[PDB]
């Protein structure tokens, strides 16, 4: 028979609705003053993500260093400009793109995504390089992120060059990493809460089969599943179209709050399949956040 | 050519006007 | 440093 959940489902195709890197995104290349830099292109919003800086006087969200002190010291944010560009709260960014309609009424991660991308490096007329921003969600602030890169922790180098690396941190959780490309409708076609008694599947024949080859890795509870489906999820960095994932790897995971399991896959899923004691989670997913009931399917 | 990290510029334009 | 925007 026809499969029931495609529509439902749709937003869990993370190759095509994000189609880029999650732990890393590095997806398209732009251009500043003749030089190409690689740049965050995915679609999705990743709720939970911000960057370890190692051996840190600050976190990322504290303005990059000036001078000779850039990349060595700070964080990653964009310097104070006069205007001030950011941060900028969500009341100061309807009010910055008031003239604008197309802008100032846009949801606030979308926004944030707009507000970094109107920056243009260097003022180089011909740069199509785009910032990617930071979103607080608790605080409602938009943070443009001066710096692009997501991992630096090579065992070579980790007064020099700092060491970091994406993760999604217990002090990260109301944090919403964007890029560029962040869509209109991303509340529609991306994920953002976990699905609670629910277990992912794939519809053969009429019927939503169990994933039938998962990774199992051992997690205390839904947060720290979601940690591990992150650090394992697409990415366009070898760990430490050249090295671009295009979405593609272990950005699923099944966790069994019983068993404490994260059953992490890397194909798409089609279905749901109710078990109550299953959370269906995905790197791009809020680490906490859970909708309560199973989905009633037409 | 590519490189691996952006210079830290002294100013900045806007794509806001169109 | 303080970096200033133009249009």
């Amino acid at each position: 028979m026809g499969n029931p959940w495609t529509e439902y489902m749709a937003k869990y195709d993370i190759e095509e609705v994000h189609g880029s890197g999650i732990r890393v995104d590095l997806g398209e290349d732009a251009e500043v003053a003749g030089t190409q830099y690689r740049l965050p292109s995915g679609k999705c919003p990743v709720f939970g993500k911000g960057i370890i800086i190692e051996n840190s006087k600050t976190t990322f969200l504290t303005p990059v260093a000036t001078g000779n002190q850039y990349l060595k010291d700070g964080g990653f944010a964009f310097p104070p400009t006069e205007p001030l560009m950011s941060p900028m709260t969500l009341d100061e960014m309807r009010h910055f793109y008031k003239d604008n309609k197309y802008v100032k009424n846009l949801d606030e991660l979308t926004l944030c995504s707009r507000h970094a991308g109107n920056m243009i490096p260097d003022n180089d007329k011909n740069s199509n390089y785009k910032y990617p921003a930071v979103y607080d969600d608790k605080d409602k602030k938009c943070h443009i992120l001066y710096i692009a890169a997501q991992e630096n922790n090579g065992p070579r180098y980790c007064n020099s060059m700092f060491c970091f690396r994406p993760a999604k941190d217990i002090s990260f959780q109301n944090y919403v990493y964007l890029s560029k490309n962040v869509v209109d409708n991303w509340e529609k076609v991306c994920p953002r809460k976990n699905l609670q008694n629910a277990k992912f599947g794939l519809w053969v024949d009429g019927n939503c089969e169990d994933i039938p080859h998962v990774n199992e890795f051992p997690a205390i509870d839904l947060f720290e599943c979601n940690k591990l489906v992150f650090e394992l999820s697409a990415s366009d960095q070898p760990k430490q179209d050249r090295y671009k994932s295009h979405g593609k790897g272990y950005n699923w995971g099944n966790y069994n709050t019983e068993t404490q399991k994260c059953e992490i896959f890397n194909v798409k899923p089609t279905c749901l399949i109710n078990d109550k004691s299953y959370i269906a989670t995905t790197a791009l997913s809020h680490p906490i956040e859970v909708e309560n009931n199973f989905p009633s399917v037409p | 050519v590519f490189a691996e990290f952006l210079p830290l510029f002294s100013k900045f334009g806007s794509r806001m006007h169109i």
